[PDB]
RNA sequence: UGUAACGGGGCUAAACCAUGCACCGAAGCUGCGGCAGCGACGCUUAUGCGUUGUUGGGUAGGGGAGCGUUCUGUAAGCCUG
RNA sequence: CCCGGCGAGGGGAGUGAAAAAGAACCUGAAACCGUGUACGUACAAGCAGUGGGAGCACGCUUAGGCGUGUGACUGCGUACC
């Protein structure tokens, strides 16, 4: 069943985040949380908080049924890139990009 | 039963009751045709020539459609010489069906 | 009335264009002036 | 119409054998390549391999015309320093005779996957015996 | 009066790219590239439509020359016997016979030798 | 340096093959509490092999 | 730098000389079909044609015929929730 | 109301013709980035295509084919100004 969830305007690079996603696809719910918890990245905490919400976003808003549940569609799509300067030698500046990644999670029994 | 003949100056092999797409002609849509140009005939036994046609060699078909062929894109390009060109084409064809065969 | 913060990225932008054109333009032959020593050897006037 | 073209599934291949004793090298291999390429059949498709399995035997007995036995040379390079190695026809027979027929055919065949394919068809032996009987060698000579 | 071109440029580009559908990488996406890829593709066509008639007519011969030898004669002499026997059959239909019907082709070869004798 | 021309997206896609993460794919269950924890590492509550230590 | 001064295999003819008959092979010629330009023809008679032949690679360049965007009048009309 | 740090962001409910009108808020193209599915790809050398050309998977249909996607193998071929 549906009840997706998403996080937007995060501060992180979709590339980085995109590593965690591969570790969970088609997988049972509970395993992920166990996988993410003992995984070490700045993103695991981030993405996990979302996934935690999708479930809670279900039972209140729909038929619940956690013990039989799955992660079907997860993906990442980059968001805005903020523009900043880090100066350099000789007087030249450089445009640096703080990159942001939208997130989407689809959790279903099937 | 398969035989052979000329139509547009290029030969075709054929059997009874099957369609063929060949060069444009001037005819009625559904009327009929013949051919005295048969080069060879075949069957469980063989009949062929030492001279064109055969003897009484004959074929009969029934015209169907005059429709136009599928488009082509034609180009002339020359690198660095400031010359390029574009041309299209569609080739006429006639579709027929074989009525029967005879010696 | 319900506006999103203020995005000053355009500030660092205008500073980048301004900073980049300033040096890149008036810095002149400093890369080359320094290269000038190199310029006096790498040349081979023959 | 659309002229006929062979299909791998519909292919029918076959086995053949040759005794190279007394044969002339070059004039032998050309026929061996004709077979493997399929130009001897009616259905030949250039992008398909219609060739028939061949088994040479008693290659060491092969002969050549003139002084090429002590003259004709083989060359191969190791990809090192520029170092090169050469071996005479005489030598190669006393050591790796199977290479000879296994080489000359290659130069007479196309480069690319296909030429490597039909080359897999061929089997050579310096002796008069082969263990491939089960597939049967309906005999051939030339 | 003033003119704005934002639109009929899309037309051109979109058209081209459609013809560039399937090509690899930047050649199927950017216009500044595909434009020279298609214009080059065409002049292979204009070049190919010429030579395919060479490809088949060097194939059809190869088909034949085998079967001839399979009947114990060589391509060249086989033809000449027909031209002496007054047979106009094209090489296209002929080769097609050797694949399907062996009889006629076989039964035919004796013709040449007969007249060519 | 000076890349003479730019690589593809497919290329770098291959460069990043081995860069992929490897999952732990193993956990434990406490000899008493039944909690989930790594091998050789303590539980959040501090239980290690059924023994209580930290009590914090 | 590595066979290396036959393209390579390989060739005592699959080399050279002489003689001869076939065959292959170009977008060349011919065959079928189509488009356009030019000229005479007699009708036609800014036109059907009948044809009859012939032409039609092309840069700098010259001439001719054209596609399509905006705006204006035709339009207080036409299409359109 | 729920998740969430008595955040951000989000999902429900609800308004509203329309949240494919939610503040960054009419339309929302391309480069660029990703998920998903069919096909192909780990003995295969080079403007990356074209011509041919299996096999595979689909949608049609008719009942025998027609189409779309891919594209194994092969001839040729060294971009633009």
């Amino acid at each position: 069943m549906e009840t997706i969830a998403k996080h937007r305007h995060a501060r992180s690079s979709a590339q980085k985040v995109r590593l965690v996603a591969d570790l969970i696809r088609g997988k049972k719910v509970s395993q992920a949380l166990d996988i993410l918890t003992y995984t070490n990245k700045k993103a695991a905490v981030l993405v996990k908080k979302v996934l935690e919400s999708a479930i809670a976003n279900a039972e209140h808003n729909d038929g619940a049924d956690i013990d039989d549940l799955k992660v079907t569609k997860i993906f990442v799509d980059e968001g805005p890139s903020m523009k900043r300067i880090m100066p350099r030698a000789k007087g030249r500046a450089d445009r640096i990009l703080k990159r942001t990644s939208h997130i989407t999670v689809v959790v279903s029994d099937r | 039963m398969y035989a052979v003949f000329q139509s547009g100056g290029k030969q075709h092999r054929v059997s009874e009751g099957q369609t063929v797409r060949l060069e444009k002609l001037d005819i009625a849509t559904g009327e009929t045709v013949e051919f005295a140009e048969v080069l060879m005939i075949a069957n469980g036994e063989e009949v062929k020539i030492g001279v064109p046609f055969v003897d009484g060699g004959v074929i009969k078909a029934e015209v169907v459609a005059h429709g136009r062929g599928e488009k082509v894109k034609i180009v002339k390009f020359r690198r660095r010489k400031h010359y390029r060109k574009q041309q299209g084409h569609r080739q006429w064809f006639t579709d027929v069906k074989i009525t029967g065969i005879s010696a | 009335m319900k506006f999103v913060k203020i995005d000053s990225s355009s500030v660092d932008m205008k500073k980048y264009k301004l900073q980049n054109n300033v040096r890149r333009s008036i810095k002149s032959s400093s890369m080359n002036y320094a290269n000038v020593a190199i310029m006096t050897d790498a040349d081979h006037d023959g | 119409m659309k002229t006929f073209t062979a299909k791998p599934e519909t292919v029918k291949r076959d086995w053949y054998v040759v005794d190279a004793t007394g044969k002339t090298l070059g004039r032998l291999a050309t026929e061996l390549a004709r077979r493997l390429r399929g130009k001897h059949k009616a259905e030949y498709t250039p992008h398909v391999d219609t060739g028939d399995y061949i088994i040479v035997l008693n290659a060491d007995k092969v002969a050549v015309t003139g002084n090429k036995r002590t003259d004709k040379v083989y060359y191969h390079h190791t990809g090192h320093i520029g170092g090169i190695k050469q071996a005479t026809f005489e030598e190669m027979i006393a050591r790796r005779p199977e290479r000879v027929i296994e080489i000359a055919v290659k130069g007479m065949l196309p480069k690319g996957p296909l030429g490597r394919a039909m080359f897999r068809k061929l089997k050579v032996y310096a002796g008069n015996e082969h263990n491939h009987a089960a597939q049967q060698p309906q005999v051939l000579d030339i | 009066a003033r003119v704005k071109r934002g639109v009929i440029a899309r037309a051109r580009h979109k058209k081209i790219l459609k013809q560039a559908k399937g090509y690899y990488g930047a050649r199927s996406r950017v216009y500044r590239v595909a434009f020279q890829a298609v214009i080059k593709a065409g002049q292979y066509a204009y070049r190919d439509r010429r030579q395919r008639k060479r490809q088949f007519r060097q194939l059809w011969i190869a088909r034949i020359n085998a079967a001839a030898r399979q009947n114990g004669i060589s391509y060249s002499k086989f033809i000449n016997g027909l031209k002496k026997a007054s047979v106009e059959i094209d090489r296209k239909i002929l080769a097609d016979i050797a694949v399907f019907d062996k009889v006629a082709f076989t039964a035919l070869v004796e013709k040449a030798k007969a007249a060519l004798a | 340096a000076v890349q003479q021309n730019k690589p593809t997206r497919s290329k770098r896609g291959m460069r990043r093959s081995h860069d992929a993460l490897t999952a732990v794919t193993s956990l434990s269950v406490d000899k008493t509490s039944g909690e989930k924890h790594l091998r050789h590492h303590i539980t959040a509550d501090g239980y290690y092999r059924g023994r209580k230590v930290i009590a914090k």
